[PDB]
């Protein structure tokens, strides 16, 4: 799904900072996306990311 | 860079590093001097960049400790895409970073120029890949700036050790069979200088690469030579 993929940098080599929502800390966390593929657990911010995936706010 | 070893100082003049200040200063790719006022990069390396205002060129770097609240840099004026630039893997991965003044040219920092197709007899069999890249998947940013020496593999004998995509002809890749040695995530953008005829041509640019120095995995850039007419015109006022 969106929430529950794990992060994949993907197979491009660049140092982008992203988010990714960690279903055993129920919360998102940072992770180094590398521009290209990976999947959509992939979000810009942390509060986009929780907003999407988080817990009822 | 991976397998790779230390650069000296002034080695590569045309390298750069391209800094982010968002949300903290750090680098985020490699990029090339072509132009006192032009950086040719790769087009995914401003992935979810809204504004050429975060962005920060550091030429004349060794050392990525170097960098400090002093130490001077060019700023973004404009960040020109490829537009039919979608997705890396599909290929036009490539930028133009316009800065918004002019570089003086030092033995710290030159232009490297670009690939032609009037070009005659071109092989290139002296290839080197350079970066502050990681040096294996799963890594950091390093320090001084690393140098490789990676042999380019025809695009046929590319096309398949990448089975899930379509190597084009405006991609070209290197690596060892075995592997070994190849860029790695930090270094897109990243210049791919081969030697033609004592002078340095911008054969390729960082692109991507399934893992990092796999054995049949070669690294993929994108292939300078098939846009140069596209830099030619973007650089044109």
């Amino acid at each position: 799904e969106v929430c529950s993929e794990q992060a994949e940098t993907g197979p491009c080599r660049a140092m982008i900072s992203r988010w990714y929502f960690d279903v055993t800390e129920g919360k998102c966390a940072p992770f180094f996306y590398g521009g290209c593929g990976g999947n959509r657990n992939n979000f810009d911010t942390e509060e986009y990311c929780m907003a999407v995936c988080g817990s009822a706010i | 860079i991976v397998g790779g070893t230390a650069s000296v100082r002034g080695e590569w003049p045309w390298q750069v590093t391209l800094h982010t200040t968002s949300p903290t200063q750090r680098h985020l790719c490699g990029g090339s001097i072509i132009g006192n006022q032009w950086i040719l990069t790769a087009a995914h390396c401003f992935y979810g960049v809204e504004s050429p205002k975060i962005l920060r060129v550091y030429s004349g770097i060794l050392n990525q400790a170097e960098i400090k609240e002093d130490t001077s840099f060019f700023g973004v004026q404009e960040i020109i895409i490829h537009d039919q630039y979608k997705m890396a893997e599909s290929g036009y991965d490539i930028a133009l970073l316009k800065l918004e003044t002019t570089v003086n040219y030092a033995d710290s920092q030159r232009p490297i120029s670009l690939p032609s197709k009037g070009d005659r007899n071109v092989i290139y069999t002296d290839c080197w890949v350079t970066g502050w890249g990681y040096r294996k998947l799963r890594d950091k940013i390093q320090n001084t700036l690393q140098k490789a020496k990676i042999p380019l593999v025809t695009n046929e004998e590319c096309q398949k050790r990448y089975r899930g995509h379509k190597i084009t002809h405006k991609m070209i890749c290197a690596g060892y069979r075995e592997g070994g040695k190849d860029a790695c995530k930090g270094d897109s953008g990243g210049p791919l200088s081969c030697k033609h005829n004592e002078v340095w041509h911008l054969v390729g640019i960082t692109s991507w690469g399934e893992g990092c120095a796999q054995r049949e995995r070669p690294g993929v850039y994108t292939n300078v030579v098939e846009y140069v007419d596209w830099i030619l015109e973007k650089t044109q006022a």
